[PDB]
């Protein structure tokens, strides 16, 4: 598995449009692009409101925040049994790929992943807040 | 080609056009010393700033109907006698000026008390610097007109303008200067 | 010696109720919006 | 950014990963439980603080904990 | 994309906006400030004169209302100035810059007060 490269010329579903789409943020900070393959033309529900028809073959959509992309991904996987993937696109033209980070959806365990933010203790074994006081910033006992 | 006070005049070396309101007008070469120029530049503003407030005050007092002449106001009597005005003014005015000098030495810019620069509204810009001096220079020249016109005419600024407006050719400097005893 | 002039409220009420608030709000609005170097 | 911590009482049910609506969590190999897998939080910069993961954790007390912290465009869930 | 609509996308509407001082590019920000200030300043005098506290006084109503319209223009000019200070601290049009907006605010004050004064002259 290798990191996919986004194709900006991918066709988009048949959608009239709505007022729930991108705002000025997309032009200044970032936006998100989700792409997938469709076996047949079908009607799905846009997370921004309304219904759109997915073309047979590749499809591409642009959303304002990550949660909107992953909300559509859940719908496509659960009902239509598709395998979408989405990116983060910056105004400068850079494209960042994510979900699936390594090509396998996170629900399935995969070798090569490195545990992060894992504490080898229980919640009840954290230190008291007094012992992490005056540490330069508000710090919870869980952080240390 | 930056405009100069005299057309066709090349600005002298010590005037580089950096300071706001620069026009190459240093015929006597007073600003040739960089150390003195920095002091003079700040000194120009403060003389102008006092002038601008003074010109507004003289006009404001006249227009609002303040009967005493702007030069006779000192003799007038107020609730607080002169026994207390001078001691308060010296103490209050000294503190503002003492701290003004201290800040200028450290930073080199104007300020107020502990604020150097004193720009609460963030209006400071290269354009505003030029607008400050040019209005300031105008006030300085205008104020002297108030003082000189007081001697020649013994009349308030607007009263003089209205007199000039009344008869344009009349009520000029020639009448007051030639007929000095009458106006006195 | 202490008694202020009879016209003091005419100047100080508008000054503290309309003028200083305007400068204070402008000072605070600029300050909060100011960006760090 | 919020803080998300996984504690050693995890049984590797994967319910926290499925629940997360921003793909913040993932499962990694482990030897401390029968399932031989543990939850991980590699992408906390995308966490919004919904705490759907905590709702889904079967262990008592929770094995995944979310501590709301500094706010940002991503953690505040803004599309503008 | 965005929901197309005649109000959002129509030829007649677009041309009208393109001729307004705000959208008319190629004009110095100061001049646009004067043009905008004059229009608002002239209108601002109306409501103060007719519905002010001194509206029923025969001759003082005109003076008091216009003098209050001049005051509001002064407050608005301050709002324009500080907005530029906060917004532009670091693009195609010169207006949306620290230098441009400062000129724009100055023009609004000059135009606005001129409009208020011009409105007064119309009455008397
Ligand atoms: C800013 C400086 C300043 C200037 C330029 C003047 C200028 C003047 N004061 Mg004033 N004063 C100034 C500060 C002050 N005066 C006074 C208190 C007085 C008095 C009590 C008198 C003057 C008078 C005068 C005049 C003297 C004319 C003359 O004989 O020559 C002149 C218009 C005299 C006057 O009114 O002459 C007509 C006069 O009697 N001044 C106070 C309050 C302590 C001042 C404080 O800064
Ligand atoms: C408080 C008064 C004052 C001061 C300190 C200055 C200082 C300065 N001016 Mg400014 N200026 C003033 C008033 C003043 N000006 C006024 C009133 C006008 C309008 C008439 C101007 C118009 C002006 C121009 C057009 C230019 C300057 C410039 C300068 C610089 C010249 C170099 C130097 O070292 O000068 C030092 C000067 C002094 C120490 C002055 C000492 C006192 C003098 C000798 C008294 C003269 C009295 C006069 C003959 C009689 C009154 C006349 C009046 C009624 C018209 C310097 C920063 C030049 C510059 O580049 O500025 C950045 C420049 O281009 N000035
Ligand atoms: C350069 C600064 C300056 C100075 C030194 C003076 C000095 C004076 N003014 Mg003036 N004034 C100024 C600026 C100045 N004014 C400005 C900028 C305005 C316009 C807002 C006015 C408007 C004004 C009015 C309306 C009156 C004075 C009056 C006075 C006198 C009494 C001041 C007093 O009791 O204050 C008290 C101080 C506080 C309450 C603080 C005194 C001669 C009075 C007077 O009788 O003058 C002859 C008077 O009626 N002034
Ligand atoms: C019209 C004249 C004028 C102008 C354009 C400026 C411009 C400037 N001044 Mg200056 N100043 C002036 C008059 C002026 N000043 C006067 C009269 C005084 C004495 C009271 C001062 C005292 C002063 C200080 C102590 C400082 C400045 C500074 C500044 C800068 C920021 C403030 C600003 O932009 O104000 C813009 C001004 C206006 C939009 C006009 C306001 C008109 C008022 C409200 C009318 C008042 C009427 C009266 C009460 C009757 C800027 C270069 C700061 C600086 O140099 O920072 C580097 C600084 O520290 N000024
Ligand atoms: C801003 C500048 C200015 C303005 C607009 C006026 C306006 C007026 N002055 Mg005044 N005057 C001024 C400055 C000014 N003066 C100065 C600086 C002085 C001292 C030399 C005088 C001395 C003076 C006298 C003695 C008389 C007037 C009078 C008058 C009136 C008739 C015109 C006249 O006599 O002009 C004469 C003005 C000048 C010769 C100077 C003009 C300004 C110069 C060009 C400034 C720059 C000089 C230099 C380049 C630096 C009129 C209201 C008369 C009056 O009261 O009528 C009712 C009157 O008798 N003025
Ligand atoms: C914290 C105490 C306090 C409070 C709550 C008030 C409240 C009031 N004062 Mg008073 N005042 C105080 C202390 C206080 N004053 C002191 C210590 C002095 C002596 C300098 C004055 C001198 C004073 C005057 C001259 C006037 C008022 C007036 C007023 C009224 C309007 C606000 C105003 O103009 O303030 C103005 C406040 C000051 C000039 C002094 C403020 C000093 C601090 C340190 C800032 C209001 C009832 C006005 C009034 O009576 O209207 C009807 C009015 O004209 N006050
Ligand atoms: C202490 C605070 C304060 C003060 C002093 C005032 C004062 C005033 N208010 Mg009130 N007001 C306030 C707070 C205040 N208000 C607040 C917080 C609110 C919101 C709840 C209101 C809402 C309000 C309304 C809705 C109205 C008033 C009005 C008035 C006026 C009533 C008296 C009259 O007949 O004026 C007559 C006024 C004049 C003859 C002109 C006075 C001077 C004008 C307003 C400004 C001149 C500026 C000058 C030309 C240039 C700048 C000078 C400056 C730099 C020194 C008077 C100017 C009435 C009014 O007429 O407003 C215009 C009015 O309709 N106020
Ligand atoms: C509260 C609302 C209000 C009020 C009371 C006024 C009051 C006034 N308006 Mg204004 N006006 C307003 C809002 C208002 N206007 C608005 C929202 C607009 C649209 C931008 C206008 C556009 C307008 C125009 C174009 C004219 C007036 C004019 C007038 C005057 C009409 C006098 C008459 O008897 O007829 C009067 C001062 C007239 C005027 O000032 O004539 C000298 C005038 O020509 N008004
Ligand atoms: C919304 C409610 C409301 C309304 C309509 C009024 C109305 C009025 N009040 Mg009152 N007032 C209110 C609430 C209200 N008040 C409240 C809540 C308080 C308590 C804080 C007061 C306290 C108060 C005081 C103390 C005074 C008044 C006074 C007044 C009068 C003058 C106000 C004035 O000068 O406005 C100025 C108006 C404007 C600057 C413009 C108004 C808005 C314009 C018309 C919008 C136009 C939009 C346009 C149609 C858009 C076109 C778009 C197109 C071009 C595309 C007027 C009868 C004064 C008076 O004397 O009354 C008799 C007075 O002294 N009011
Ligand atoms: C650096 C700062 C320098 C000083 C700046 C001073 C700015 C000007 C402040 C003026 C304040 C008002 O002051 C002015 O009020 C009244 C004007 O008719 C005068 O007051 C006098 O006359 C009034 C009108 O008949 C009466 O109601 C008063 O009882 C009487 O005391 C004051 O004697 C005068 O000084
Ligand atoms: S944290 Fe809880 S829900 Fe997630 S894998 Fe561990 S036991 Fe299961
Ligand atoms: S709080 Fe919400 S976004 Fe963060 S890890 Fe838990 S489920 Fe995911």
């Amino acid at each position: 598995w290798t990191v996919p490269t986004l194709n900006p010329d991918t066709p988009s579903p048949i959608f009239g449009g709505s007022t729930g789409g991108l705002l000025r943020k997309a032009q200044t900070e970032e936006f998100y692009v989700i792409t997938w393959e469709a076996k047949k033309e079908q009607i799905f529900e846009m997370p921004t409101g309304g219904a759109a028809i997915m073309r047979q073959g590749p499809n591409l959509l642009k959303f304002g925040k990550k949660e909107q992309c992953l909300a559509l991904t859940t719908q496509l996987r659960n009902k239509f049994k598709l395998t979408p993937c989405f990116y983060r696109v910056f105004p400068d033209g850079k494209v960042q790929y994510l979900h699936p980070a390594d090509g396998v959806y996170p629900e399935k365990v995969n070798a090569g992943r490195v545990g992060a933010n894992q504490n080898m203790r229980r919640i009840g074994q954290n230190v008291n807040p007094i012992k992490v006081k005056f540490s330069g910033r508000m710090m919870s006992p869980a952080e240390i | 080609a930056r405009p100069t006070w005299l057309p066709g005049l090349n600005p002298p070396a010590h005037l580089k056009g950096a300071l706001a309101g620069d026009n190459g007008f240093d015929p006597l070469g007073l600003g040739q010393d960089e150390g003195r120029l920095k002091w003079y530049a700040e000194a120009e503003k403060t003389n102008g700033r006092w002038a601008m407030m003074a010109v507004a005050g003289i006009l404001g007092q006249e227009l609002l109907g303040v009967t005493p002449a702007w030069w006779e106001a000192g003799a007038k009597e107020y609730d607080i006698p002169a026994q207390a005005l001078t001691p308060i003014e010296f103490i209050v005015m000294g503190f503002l000026e003492i701290k003004r000098y201290q800040g200028f030495k450290q930073t080199g810019t104007s300020g107020f008390i502990n604020s150097f620069p004193f720009d609460p509204a963030g209006m400071n810009s290269p354009s505003m610097a030029t607008k400050e001096v040019k209005n300031g220079r105008l006030a300085m020249v205008a104020f002297i007109g108030f003082c000189v016109q007081a001697l020649a005419t013994r009349t308030q600024p607007i009263e003089g303008l209205t007199a000039h407006l009344a008869d344009p050719f009349g009520k000029n400097i020639t009448y007051y200067l030639t007929h000095l005893p009458e106006t006195l | 010696p202490f008694v202020p002039p009879s016209w003091a409220p005419s100047v100080f009420v508008p000054l503290t109720g309309l003028v200083l608030p305007a400068i204070a709000m402008a000072t605070l609005f600029v300050y909060i919006e100011k960006e760090a170097p | 950014a919020h803080i998300v911590k996984i504690y050693d009482t995890c049984i590797g049910c994967t319910q926290c990963v499925r629940a997360c609506p921003l793909d913040v969590l993932e499962m990694v190999p482990w030897d401390g439980c029968k399932a031989s897998q543990m939850a991980s939080a590699p992408r906390t910069e995308d966490c919004v603080g919904c705490k759907r993961c905590e709702t889904a954790c079967p262990t008592d007390f929770l094995s995944v904990r979310v501590y709301l912290g500094s706010e940002s465009t991503r953690s505040m869930g803004l599309s503008y | 994309g965005m929901l197309e609509t005649p109000v959002t996308s129509a030829p007649i509407v677009a041309t009208y906006l393109s001729n307004l001082p705000a959208y008319r590019t190629g004009v110095a920000p100061v001049l646009r400030g004067v043009e905008i200030g004059l229009a608002h300043g002239f209108l601002l005098a109306g409501p103060f004169i007719k519905l002010g506290p001194l509206r029923n006084v025969p001759e003082t109503a005109e003076i008091a209302g216009s003098l209050s319209a001049a005051g509001l223009v002064l407050i608005l000019a301050l709002c324009l100035s500080i907005y530029g200070s906060a917004q532009f601290q670091s693009a195609r049009d010169p207006l949306f810059s620290a230098d441009g907006w400062s000129e724009f605010a100055a023009g609004f004050l000059v135009g606005g007060e001129a409009g208020v004064a011009w409105a007064y002259v119309c009455t008397q």
